[PDB]
């Protein structure tokens, strides 16, 4: 019950035994995603999401926590706030951040700096609307290490 | 070649975000993903 309409996973133990357990650091991660996205904050995942937005380690022992946020995050006419990255010449590490805004090059033409044909921008907005299915609805995902 | 299907597939994403069909938009970005997740 630490937020509402919670859905939550631990990777070790269980949470009273964190109340045992001391430790020199917690870190909180937190962003949006689709709700069909939420199955990607686990270890050992791939997907759009695991590969070039937000990676956890295989060996990951936290917990993840999501809750559907739709009355919040969507917005008629689309929420175009949130956006996630759609291209990458790389998976990332864990917990690897990349905030970039470089012109994909698709091809073998130069890009200029310019998005255009096989010249894509590497973030896709998600313009969250109300009456998405909950599939693609937003989801706000905190993640505890 | 697998530029040209790669821009096709990226410009109904595209149109279906202007025309308002957000949601299938998303579903075309998975496509995207998908194919060049491939060799």
């Amino acid at each position: 019950n630490f937020a509402p309409f919670s859905a939550f996973k631990c990777y070790g133990v269980s949470p009273t035994k964190l109340n045992d357990l001391c430790f020199t650091n917690v870190y909180a991660d937190s962003f949006v995603i689709r709700g069909n996205e939420v199955s990607q904050i686990a270890p050992g995942q791939t997907g759009n999401i695991a590969d070039y937005n937000y990676k956890l380690p295989d060996d990951f022992t936290g917990c993840v926590i999501a809750w559907n946020s739709n009355k919040l995050d969507s917005k008629v006419g689309g929420n175009y706030n949130y956006r996630y990255r759609l291209f990458r010449k790389s998976n990332l590490k864990p917990f690897e951040r990349d905030i970039s805004t470089e012109i994909y090059q698709a091809g073998n033409k130069p890009c200029n700096g310019v998005a255009g044909v096989n010249c894509y921008f590497p973030l896709q907005s998600y313009g969250f609307r109300p009456t998405y299915g909950v599939g693609h609805q937003p989801y706000r995902v905190v993640v505890l290490s | 070649d697998k530029l040209w299907i790669l821009q096709k597939i990226y410009e109904i994403m595209v149109r279906l975000d202007e025309e308002g069909h957000g949601e299938a938009s998303l579903m075309v970005s998975d496509l995207i993903y998908e194919f060049m997740k491939r060799d």
